[PDB]
């Protein structure tokens, strides 16, 4: 069966339309340029870099304690 | 038989309790029961949705009345609530209509001076100053 | 002279702002009925369920009875709210 | 207010009658007021399951 | 098997005190193992039920089905019973407050087909219970009047409330 | 299921609020036993946190009953005469203790399905709605169509 | 046969429960019940209602007199409860005469003398004492305590409050576990009336007003089995109070409730009561 | 949310307050705040001078057992759960006004 577009519908494309107009203005006009953008953010993404290595490479199984092991006796802890 | 089954009278009750309430077989019979309850349940899952979906539907619909009764219609009368900036949500305006017909018609009334307000600032734009229940108040 | 609605109903609705113009004051008294606004005080199943439907302008179906089922479903003390 | 239970429920759930002048008028915009009318839909304690329809008389 | 029934009749209530009202006396028999359909029997019942010991045994003595014979067996060891043991005044003073039919130890046999083939007959077996209450058989419920339809729809209406709000 | 269940209505007991507020639990029974890893906590329980709780709630009375028992249990007996039994069976110290803390905050009344989240003796303070509210009269009462 | 054992223990408890179900036992007074410590339920009853009340004489109040004759009829195979209850149920009238008169001036001393009774009734009084635990503290002779003991003893507890703390925080007992009765309720919901027209009448003979005019301001389906008639009455061409109804004299009667809930002040949008 | 209250009126908050029970509170957003014969509007909050709210926490409870189950045929997705939100009933005790318009 046929469909037919609606005023609605129209609008609707006309809005996001207009948002995308504004979209492209407002991208048309960088702040830096990209020779000067060039290894600004190299330092920060370094150290994240180095922080997701690090939290990568100290996997390790955890401790494991005298206290843990025998609070178990505890189950059958009673009343004199 | 080293390992049998003894609860399953408890397991089969733990669905026929939900069931008891059915017609026919499927209040009693388990095969039949646990179907028609598994869907009550999630019946009443999904219904949680439409009981908003209804809420908001009612008080729509009773502020639609409330205000026809003084000439209003239901936009008109919350965008210019809202324009006034009385937050009150459809929940309590249905709520007055029902309860306080006074209030309601103080409220609408505002709605109507806005209404009127915005059509005069539309008018004649520009050098009109804001209308007095226009003004709004900023917060910083 | 302007009135936001007719005052002739339910109340005369007066709206106002504050100095501030932070809050709204309405004052609506409610409106008595004029003395001259009233008047004086005056001084088989098949026909059954005809004549009451004809009574209480409903349809024949709510005035058949219903099965046990349905009798013994019905709540007979169900919660009150004030 | 001030009424007492019963009294002021019949006169909450009261059905009004109203008188529709059919002259000239457009069967539709006719039938939509008679249709908000019956269903109870002008009224702000209005509920599919209250039965607070009112009388239409249509001449 | 349950045999609940019987004993129904050996409960003693404790003695009554004078400004108490004379309690009606009942009366539990049954007929175990009748060679009779359980739904053939349960018209019988259904047709006596409420009616007065005396009404009772004159619609079994005129009803051809081989049940109604039965019945009025029962109703008449129920009435000698009733009199001898517990104490009621007046043979005719009695009504059936419940009779009713249950199914009994049937027995399965064959019932031979045309190819080789065979179905599983079962030889019915139906219980059938009587409670006789002394008194006047209760009046019967009267119809619903158009007063108490049109008091029970006003009730209705009255009944209504705001729903879904403050 | 709300249909497969009983319903009520939001109340208090006796207004337990207008006047002065009346803690409902009145009756705390705990049933726990000397031995059984089933009631070690309840046994810390008794032996840290029940004498506090029992000075910061005064109008509760608390009994302790020591009894050969394979699951421990709390009876929480409330002024509007509700009795509300649960296992404190293989629970710890910190589960008891909140178990506790919400019976002595709850009130008796059954915990099921409440209609409406609000309960209102005086729903309006205007006047009800009522169909000829915002009608107009008119002149000596004469209906629509009336000749005089 | 399944070996095992705690099905069968819960199988029973489920037996045990729906049998208690079915044939649930007399009631027994919760002193006969295990956990009971009269002397900690007290003490906490006391304590509970936040009032530092004196032992002795709470344990009198809550002693009635046919307990003290059943126990001396027992005891041939202690103070009675009677001179604290008539002090409380005194103090309790003379409180809330003041209280009710106070608030609603306008309202007359028959007005309030109803109001007062029906706060102290045996229905307002047990439903109170019920939801306090009066009833679990009395000693009775019977059981469940009948509604007229329990309200001599409730009233006997509040007279027992009064000789320890004194009328002020009697009267704060009495406004808390009272006065909150009639929260919710309608005047002629409390004080049953009769011929409310000839009342008004009376009312208005007493602060020299013409008898009202009873007039029709608003009907609807005057010919059907459903009317709605609003009946005002009019005092010299003023509107006092309008009432709704089925019939024209419902509805007049109805209106002159309103008039005399408007003229004693007992309006349902009155003013709350200030606690 | 926003609830229309008066006096001695109960609301049930669907969630724990972190408040003892019998604790008083003042409730700070009144959005509206109405008599029989003037109401008065704020835009959108009255000012603290001019209304006072006063509650009281009533009773603190768990709401019945929820059910939420999932299911879809013919794929073996059946789960169940249920959840028991936290409750608090709050009594309103008094509004009051002042003269600060
Ligand atoms: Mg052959």
């Amino acid at each position: 069966r046929p469909r037919f577009v609606s005023l609605r519908a129209k609008q609707n494309m006309i809005r996001r339309l207009e948002i995308e107009a504004e979209n492209h203005y407002w991208l048309s006009m960088p702040y830096m340029t990209r020779e000067q953008e060039r290894g600004h953010a190299a330092v920060r993404r370094r150290e994240a870099f180095e922080a997701i290595k690090a939290a990568a490479t100290s996997k390790f199984p955890p401790h494991r304690f005298i206290a843990d092991q025998l609070d178990h006796l505890n189950v059958t802890k009673k009343w004199s | 038989l080293r390992n049998r089954v003894t609860d399953r009278y408890f397991r089969i009750q733990e669905v026929l309790k939900h069931a008891r309430h059915f017609r026919g077989r499927k209040n009693r019979c388990y095969r039949l029961a646990v179907r028609t309850v598994i869907r009550a349940f999630v019946k009443c899952t999904k219904a949680r949705y439409l009981k908003k979906k209804n809420m908001r539907t009612l008080w729509i619909n009773r502020i639609t009345a409330a205000s026809q009764e003084h000439g209003l219609k239901y936009p008109a009368l919350i965008g210019n609530l809202v324009k006034c900036q009385v937050e009150l949500n459809r929940k309590v305006l249905a709520d007055l209509a029902i309860y306080e017909p006074k209030t309601f018609k103080s409220l609408a009334a505002l709605a109507s001076r806005r209404r009127h307000e915005g059509f005069a600032a539309a008018l004649g734009d520009g050098k009109e100053p804001e209308g007095i229940f226009s003004r709004v108040v900023q917060y910083h | 002279t302007y009135s936001p609605l007719p005052d002739d109903y339910n109340c005369n609705v007066e709206l106002a702002l504050t100095s501030d113009g932070r809050t709204i004051v309405c004052y609506h008294p409610s409106v008595d009925i004029p003395y001259e606004h009233t008047k004086p005080i005056p001084r088989e199943e098949g026909p059954m369920i005809e004549q009451l439907s004809k009574m209480f302008f409903t349809t024949k179906h709510r005035w058949y009875p219903h099965g046990r089922y349905h009798r013994c479903r019905k709540n007979l003390n169900p919660p009150k709210d004030r | 207010s001030s009424f007492s239970r019963a009294p002021q429920q019949w006169a909450t759930f009261a059905r009004i009658w109203y008188l529709l002048d059919g002259k000239m008028q457009p069967p539709g915009k006719l039938a939509a007021m008679a249709s908000i009318r019956l269903q109870g839909l002008h009224k702000p304690v209005y509920h599919a399951l209250s039965d607070c329809g009112d009388h239409v008389v249509i001449m | 098997i349950s045999r609940k029934w019987e004993k129904k009749n050996k409960i003693v209530y404790p003695p009554q005190l004078p400004g108490e009202p004379r309690r009606p006396a009942e009366i539990y028999h049954c007929r175990r193992q009748i060679k009779y359909s359980k739904d053939k029997m349960w018209y019988l019942a259904k047709l006596i039920r409420g009616m007065s010991i005396d009404q009772a045994l004159a619609q079994l003595e005129f009803n051809d089905k081989k049940g109604a014979k039965i019945i009025k067996e029962v109703l008449l060891e129920a009435q000698d019973m009733a009199v001898r043991d517990h104490n009621v005044e007046f043979r005719s003073n009695l009504y059936i407050a419940e009779s009713t039919s249950g199914r009994g130890q049937c027995l399965k046999r064959i019932r031979y087909h045309g190819r080789g083939r065979f179905g599983i007959m079962e030889k019915v077996y139906c219980h059938y219970f009587v409670k006789l209450v002394e008194g006047p058989p209760p009046p019967p419920e009267p119809p619903k009047t158009a007063v108490a339809h049109a008091k029970e729809y006003i009730q209705q209406l009255r009944s209504r409330t705001i729903v879904h709000t403050l | 299921t709300a249909r497969g269940t009983p319903s009520r209505f939001l109340a208090s007991v006796l207004h337990n609020g207008l006047g002065r507020y009346v803690q409902q639990l009145q009756r705390l029974s705990f049933s726990v036993s000397r031995d059984g890893a089933s009631s070690r906590g309840a046994r810390e329980f008794v032996e840290r946190e029940v004498i506090d709780f029992a000075r910061r709630n005064p109008g509760v009375v608390i009994y302790v009953n020591s009894r050969p028992c394979c699951v421990p249990r709390v009876v929480a007996e409330y002024l509007n005469g509700a009795v509300r039994e649960e296992s404190i069976h293989c629970k710890s110290v910190e589960e008891i203790s909140t178990l506790v803390q919400k019976l002595a905050d709850q009130s008796g009344l059954d915990v099921i399905r409440i209609r409406k989240p609000f309960h209102t003796d005086n729903p309006s303070i205007q006047g009800q709605w009522h169909p000829f509210t915002n009608k107009p009269t008119t002149f000596r009462g004469l209906r629509p169509r009336e000749v005089q | 046969v399944k070996k095992g054992f705690r099905a069968a223990f819960r199988f029973q408890k489920e037996l045990e429960r729906q049998r208690l179900l079915r044939c649930p036992p007399p009631p027994v007074r919760r002193s006969e019940k295990p956990n009971w410590d009269y002397h900690a339920e007290i003490q906490a009853f006391g304590h509970r209602l936040q009032e530092n009340f004196s032992l002795d004489l709470l344990k009198t109040a809550f002693v009635n007199s046919c307990y003290i004759k059943s126990e001396e009829a027992k005891r041939q195979q202690l103070k009675s409860n009677q001179e604290l209850s008539e002090q409380g149920t005194s103090f309790s009238q003379t409180c809330l005469t003041q209280f009710l008169e106070d608030e609603y001036p306008d309202m007359p001393t028959e007005g309030i003398k109803n109001l007062v009774d029906f706060l102290t009734g045996e229905e307002v009084v047990c439903h109170v004492a019920r939801n306090l635990a009066v009833e679990q503290l009395t000693l009775s002779e019977e059981f469940p305590v009948p509604p007229a003991v329990l309200q001599q003893t409730f009233f006997a507890v509040i007279g027992a409050l009064l000789q320890s703390s004194g009328p002020e925080r009697t009267a704060l007992f009495i406004r808390d576990f009272l006065i909150t009765q009639m929260t919710g309720k309608e005047l002629f919901e409390m004080w049953k009336i009769i011929n409310p027209m000839g009342l008004l009448v009376e009312e208005l003979k007493k602060r020299n007003v013409s008898a009202p005019e009873s007039r029709l301001t608003r009907q609807s389906g005057g010919t059907t089995a459903l009317p709605l008639y609003f009946v005002g009455l009019y005092c010299d061409k003023k509107l006092i109070a309008e009432g709704p109804g089925e019939t024209v004299l419902v509805a007049e009667e109805e209106a002159a409730r309103v008039a005399l809930r408007k003229l004693y002040g007992f309006t349902e949008n009155r003013r709350p009561w200030n606690y | 949310r926003q609830w229309k209250v008066t006096s001695e009126d109960l609301i049930l908050i669907g969630n724990e307050l972190d408040l003892a029970c019998g604790e008083r509170i003042r409730l700070e957003k009144v959005l509206l705040v109405g008599a029989d014969n003037f109401t008065l509007l704020g835009k959108p909050l009255l000012g603290k001078d001019l209304v006072r709210v006063e509650a009281t926490v009533i009773e603190k409870t768990e709401s019945w057992p929820r059910i939420i189950m999932r299911f879809r045929k013919r794929k073996n997705f059946k789960k169940k759960r249920i959840v028991t939100t936290p409750q608090t009933v709050l009594r309103i005790n008094s509004i009051e006004i002042a003269p600060c318009l």
